[PDB]
Formats: C-alpha cells, sequence, structure tokens
C-alpha cells in the first residue's frame, strides 16, 4: 500500500447567499458530502452533517469569521461583520 | 527607537504601526503575520492500524495429541483441537477418527497498511509557535522571514532585528492526548499503548512501524474447524482502526476553537488567530530618513468623503495636505479605530490626496499622523450590503 | 481480589501485603520497588561549552586600507587597523609605514570539547516515573518487571497484572530549568539560548553539537597588534563554561531533597523516596490455593521473646502454632506497626516457629494474620546500640 494521490472527488460548488451575519446556502451535491465549519471564536461551535439530499442550510456567522468546507473542495472563509445598518 | 508594540494575533492582514523615533523622520511598519504555525512538543507514543490475522498454517497430527506452546508472537492465540477428519484433496487423510488432532495457531501482525495508513497517537505538550512574517518595511519594501514567538529571539533576515512574543493566548488547540491520521487530527483521549480494548481504538498498538513488538488485544479466539475439514476459525473483532474510520469523531481542523488549520507535517496548527503578541523591533538606523528632509505637512485639513462602516477598506478621506517640501509622507492612525490601506502618500507642494481605510464606530474620531502632523478625520459612515467573502481588515470592534 | 493497596514510595525494601480473597487461601505479597527512575518530559534547549577563538588569519594590505565586512560567522568580530610595520621573518615586509594596513578578524566557534565535554540546558516538565518492581510472589517466587506509575498501566510480565500509582508526591526534584554536565546535574536557571552574557554561563549557546549556528556573546574585542608585528590581539572573556566548572554550584545528586539519585542516561532521578503509591494487582487465580488445603492455625498463641525496638529485623516472637493440617502458612501484620522478614512459615502438626520483625512502638500491639488466624503479639521492646549503616526496614514511625 502506497501513498498515491488518487484522482479523486469533488462536490459541486455551493450557492452562496448573503444575510445579516448569516449564510443561507442553497446546496445541491452529487453524493453524500460531509460539510463542516468552525466558528473561529474561542467558542468553536462546529457543525457536521453528511449532505446527500439537496438542502438549504444556515450558519450563524459571528463578527470575526467562519470557515466552510464543501467536501474536499478547499475550505472557504467569510467576513460577516454587520449588515443591519 | 526599539519599537515595542502589542499586536493582535491574526494572520492575514498587516499591522502598519509607526516608528515615532524622536529626532528623525518617522517610518511606517507593515507587519503581516502571514502564518502562526505552532509545532507543540510531542511524543510518538504508538502507531495503531488494523490488524492482520496472518495465521500460521495449523498442525495436523493424525493419531494423538500435539500440545501447543505460547510462542512470543503478539497475541499468539493457539489452541489444540482433536476430533477432526480433515478433508484435504483426497477426502480425509489422517486414518484415525478421534485421535486426529489439529493445532490451530494465530497471531496478530501489523497490516501492510500499518506502514502507510495508520492512526498515530501522541502525548502533546506546548512547544513554540512560529511565523513567516512579511514586512514590506518602510522603504526597504521587503523581508519574508521565519521567526519564533519566545520573547528574546531575533531574526536578522533582511535588515531589521525583530523580537516577538511570548503571546498571552496559550490555548494550544491540541489537547494533551491526540490521535493523528494522514491529515485529519483528532484530539482524542487514546487509551494508551499496551492497553487498548479489543474493538476499541488501539486494539493494535505498535510503538512505531518498525517495532516488531506491540500490544494486540483483539480478543482473537480460535475455534475448531468444522466437520473434518482443514481451515482456521479465527473469531476476532475487526479493528478499532476499522471503526475510527467510519464511526469516528470529527477533525480538529473542523472542530477546533479560535481559528486554526492543521497538517501532518511538523504537527503545526496554522494561523490560530487569538490574543495579542508583544512585538518589538530594532530597525536599521540607516533606513531612517532624518526629519529635516521629509516635508512638514501641518496647517492641513482632513475629512471623510464617503466613509463605509465596514471591513474592506471602504472608508475614504481627502486630506488638504499643506506641505513644505514635496515627497513622501508615511501615515498611520495611532488610534486603532481606523485601519488604513496606504502606508505612505506622495505629496507635491501642498496638494490633496485621498486614502482608503476601514472603521467600526459610526463617528470615526481617529487621529491621523501624516509624518509628524496629527489630525482628527472626524465624520460619519455608512453600512454596506454584501457580506459573504473571507476575513476583514478592520478587526477593531469596540464600544460604539 | 484485585488487591488495591496504598503503598509508601521507598525503594529498597519489600512491602509484604496480604491477599484477603474471601473463599480461598490468602497469599502474601512481596512488593519491592527496586527503583523509582523518573524521566521527566524535557527539551534540549542548547548545548554550551567553552568557545575557541579560532582566529582566521588576518589580512595585511601593505599600502592603503582594506575595509572589513561583517561575515556571518558566530560573533564575527572584525576590525580594520592601520599604522603597522609587520615584522615577518625579514624584518617588516610592507614598504609603506602608515598605509600599512592590518585587518584582524576573529569569530567564535565550538571547541572540540563541545562535542563531548559540554554543559546542557533543558526546559524540564514532569513526565512519568518508572520502576523495575520485583515481586517474588506467593509461590510464584519471581518477577522483575519494568513498570509505570500512571494508574491504568498494567505490566503482564510474569503472571500477575499490576497497576501502579499515580503517586501523590509530585515533587519533581528537577526544577523547571536545568543544566546538565556529564553526570552532575544542576537545577540551574540558565539564562536562555540566544542571550547569555559573556563570561556568565552560556556565553556560547549552540542548539546542539551539529548546529553550525549559535549565540556567542563573548565580548570578543580585537585590539591592534603591537609595534609592527603580525599577531591578533583577541581580548575575550574566558568562558562561562570555564567557570561553571570551578565556581559552580553543587549537584542535584548532592543537594536534592526527598532522596534521589541522578544519571546522564534518560535523565531519570532514581529512587526518590517520597509519599505513597496507590497500587493494585490482579493476581492469577491459578496461583491461589483454595482455603480447604492450607492448615487452619487457630487456638494458637503468640508472644515476643526478644523484641528489638529498631530498624533491622531484630524483633522476634515465638508462636504456639495450633494447626489442623501441616504445611505452609503465609503471614503478615495487617497493622503497619510491625514489618516481618518472613512472608511464609512452614508448619508441622501444631508446632512452634519464631519469625523476625521490626517495630517502632515500645509496646507493639500488632495483629498477626497467620493464614486466616489473627493474633495480638503484644509485648515490649529494647533499644539498640549500633546505628551507622544504610536504610531501614521499619519505616513505620508514628505516635508511640
Amino acid at each position: 500500500p502506497v501513498k498515491a494521490k488518487c484522482i479523486a472527488t469533488l462536490a459541486p460548488e455551493p450557492l452562496v447567499e448573503h444575510k445579516h451575519r448569516t449564510l443561507i446556502l442553497h446546496l445541491h451535491p452529487d453524493h453524500p458530502t460531509l460539510l463542516t465549519t468552525r466558528s473561529l471564536g474561542s467558542d468553536a461551535n462546529p457543525t457536521r452533517q453528511w449532505i446527500e439530499r439537496p438542502t438549504t442550510v444556515n450558519f450563524t456567522v459571528t463578527g470575526e469569521g467562519l470557515e466552510y468546507t464543501w467536501g474536499n473542495h478547499p475550505p472557504k472563509r467569510v467576513w460577516a461583520q454587520e449588515s443591519g445598518e | 527607537y526599539e519599537h515595542t508594540a502589542v499586536m493582535p494575533n491574526k494572520v492575514g492582514i498587516p499591522y502598519k504601526a509607526l516608528v515615532e523615533r524622536p529626532g528623525y523622520a518617522p517610518v511606517h511598519l507593515q507587519i503581516q503575520l502571514v502564518n502562526t504555525r505552532i509545532i507543540p512538543s510531542t511524543n510518538l507514543e504508538y502507531i495503531t492500524c488494523k490488524y492482520k490475522t496472518k495465521v500460521p498454517s495449523p498442525v495436523v497430527k493424525c493419531c494423538g495429541a500435539t500440545q501447543c506452546t505460547s510462542k512470543p508472537h503478539p497475541d499468539y492465540q493457539c489452541q489444540v483441537f482433536t476430533g477432526v477428519y480433515p478433508f484435504m484433496w483426497g477426502g480425509a487423510y489422517c486414518f484415525c477418527d478421534t485421535e486426529n488432532t489439529q493445532m490451530s495457531e494465530a497471531y496478530v501482525e501489523r497490516s501492510e497498511e500499518c506502514s502507510i495508513d495508520h492512526a498515530k497517537a501522541y502525548k502533546v505538550h506546548t512547544g513554540t509557535v512560529q511565523a513567516m512574517v512579511n514586512i514590506t518595511y518602510g522603504s526597504v519594501s521587503w523581508r519574508s522571514a521565519d521567526v519564533y514567538v519566545n520573547g528574546e529571539t531575533p531574526a536578522k533576515i533582511g535588515d531589521a532585528k525583530l523580537i516577538i512574543g511570548p503571546l498571552s493566548s496559550a490555548w494550544s488547540p491540541f489537547d494533551n492526548k491526540v490521535v493523528v491520521y494522514g491529515h485529519e487530527v483528532y484530539n482524542y483521549d487514546f487509551p494508551e499503548y499496551g492497553t487498548g480494548k479489543a474493538g476499541s481504538f488501539g486494539d493494535l498498538q505498535s510503538r512505531t512501524s518498525t517495532s516488531n513488538d506491540l500490544y494486540a488485544n483483539t480478543n482473537l479466539k480460535l475455534q475448531r474447524p468444522q466437520a473434518g475439514i482443514v481451515h482456521t476459525p479465527f473469531t476476532q473483532a475487526p479493528s478499532g482502526f476499522e471503526r475510527w474510520k467510519r464511526d469516528k469523531g470529527a477533525p480538529l481542523n473542523d472542530v477546533a476553537p479560535f481559528g486554526c488549520s492543521i497538517a501532518l507535517e511538523p504537527l503545526r496548527a496554522e494561523n490560530c488567530a487569538v490574543g495579542s503578541i508583544p512585538i518589538s523591533i530594532d530597525i536599521p538606523d540607516a533606513a531612517f530618513t532624518r526629519i529635516s528632509e521629509t516635508p512638514t505637512v501641518s496647517d492641513l485639513e482632513c475629512k471623510i468623503t464617503e466613509c463605509t462602516y465596514a471591513s474592506d477598506f471602504g472608508g475614504i478621506a481627502t486630506v488638504a495636505y499643506k506641505s513644505s517640501k514635496a515627497g513622501n509622507c508615511p501615515i498611520h492612525s495611532p488610534s486603532g479605530v481606523a485601519v488604513i490601506k496606504e502606508n505612505d502618500v506622495t505629496l507635491a507642494e501642498s496638494g490633496s490626496f485621498t486614502f482608503h481605510f476601514s472603521t467600526a464606530n459610526i463617528h470615526p474620531a481617529f487621529k491621523l499622523q501624516v509624518c509628524t502632523s496629527a489630525v482628527t478625520c472626524k465624520g460619519d459612515c455608512k453600512p454596506p450590503k454584501d457580506h459573504i467573502v473571507d476575513y476583514p481588515a478592520q478587526h477593531t470592534e469596540s464600544f460604539t
């Protein structure tokens, strides 16, 4: 057994949607995709869920940031400061 | 002029402080902590992996017993058995019918995947954090050097000597006990070398890959082969490395706090944005410009024109520059309210040049130090609309 | 029957507890913590050693200057000098008289002794203590196994499974910061890598022996050679490794508390007698003798005959054994007042056999459990005369 880099997986890109300190994400994979995040406060408040059924989800993003992992697609990151004026 | 500065630990954004040396012209900083890779002190305690019941081929004495001995193989399970009639290619071959004896033996051994696909425990201490700090300094305009955090280490790469930390935010996102797998790192209370219950994680526990000795609590129990046929019932828990790959927990690069990323590399935890770092630099005095050569800018005026109450450098402000000479003029807001994109502004003889910035207070009353000339750029700002992209440049939220 | 037992940490003496399993015959222990080697968690911070001013041979330009540059050698001291007339084997050789230039350069380098004769700093954490515990168990009569202290580790060497500690006496005799030298270990607040003042300890500070980089604050100051002759005045502090060998402090194996010895070996601190260890064993049930096979000894009598109020097993006591069968009978005083040399006594049909012991109370009222038969061996003891030899077997001093 060797450390080959398999030609490997990739899940379709997400639909990013803005709200006030909140990411609505209409999402639509090919296969069951383990999504997960890390609210970068010292309060981690992570989430995990395999997604195979297309699902609009939500994420209470904080002031300092959140990150977002659409499958083995690379991890995203997001500034959600205010939007409530 | 050894410019001490408390400094927030946050990776992807410069920290353009200002050198207020009494006597010569000030110089801006641009300190971008491009990385916060950690590399705690650790110890390889034991690799684990899934077993392989690589059965040695059983003995079959045809008429009478064959006592087994406890060979020193890891988890060497061996049990004599009688009452067989072993069908092997010619029907049976041993002519007795109860004195037909069969001695099954099986030991546990590292898989071939153990070398390569293997979890890996650690006792993790704190160690010492690092960074490839870029400073596009002053007029030097470049140094991208790897540094430490311990508050007496310089790194004379470029021309400047810089001392960092120790940081106050000692949260090692790694716990004391950690399991590691390929790239997914698990802050797991692995039981220990030498103990792991069969089926549970660490049923196989080898010190390293080379280590011929190990601990194999697999509950390997041989049973007698059936109805006078040659084979080896090995009844065994599939590994706690088999599970731990599909009934596991989530990775620390997906559950950590305070903003870290991970690698199976020196076991760093990159970019952990938390707390502050007391950083202090000894600039090369040659890089200074004497005060009598930069234009004096006073008798000026500053005002916002479209302040954006935001993260991206949306805040702007014209400045009625009132110079004496003409040239460059480093700039900074000594108040942390306003973070400015421009370190330096060019000046003709008393012109005007807008800069960009970002704030967090509706009424930004921040001083601006245009190369030894302070000014309040008071005003009012507007909220944006479009907030779903990576991390800010503002990082200055307070009471507003 | 998993015989939990709090147990004093003290090295060179057995601890002959007694297994009171309800149902079968009891069995004695003999737990001798032959070693208490510690091996804390540590980090090699920097080797130091005495420098060697391995001068590179100076330049001598005969008519005009030779500007020096700051080469990256450790503590690369270099200073141009003029005004020479260098006598070299033919009188002088450079025909000028003031334009004769001499550029002296000297850097610091690890001695050849640095590889071998070298102090060695450490940041020392707590780690995990060990022992080669002999138990000449029961009738097993032997196992000499290396164990741990962490209170879930077994070590199935022999036949018994034994769990030790964690000890309550967390005094690491090592301090946080330690210097180490050959065998003499110094719990010294070494200044740090990268900082050590010249002359003071750690004037040379190399990470390891291989490490070409280092920190050499030696205050190496070159002076001009005298009266037109070739040589290199290097004015320098002899090392803080030179001192630290004759104005040092004393070694931790000569100044530690609570009874430790030391080695430049895994950095253990052997035999640290302090506090107690909550030890618990799972005996092999096969080693038990069932209760209906050992003689019942009751209707007996015990009395001292010459009790020695002492450390060596000077206390003795006949016992009017009143047996049923004839054979062996393990013995122990469940009270810690009396420590007994004999684990087991042979018995004919209701004979008498003296044993040896040691106590600390003038009136030793200690129970004696002769294989499920208790008895008070009350009496009175005598002080000895001859107290200058190694350590006791009594270790039971209390209010008397």
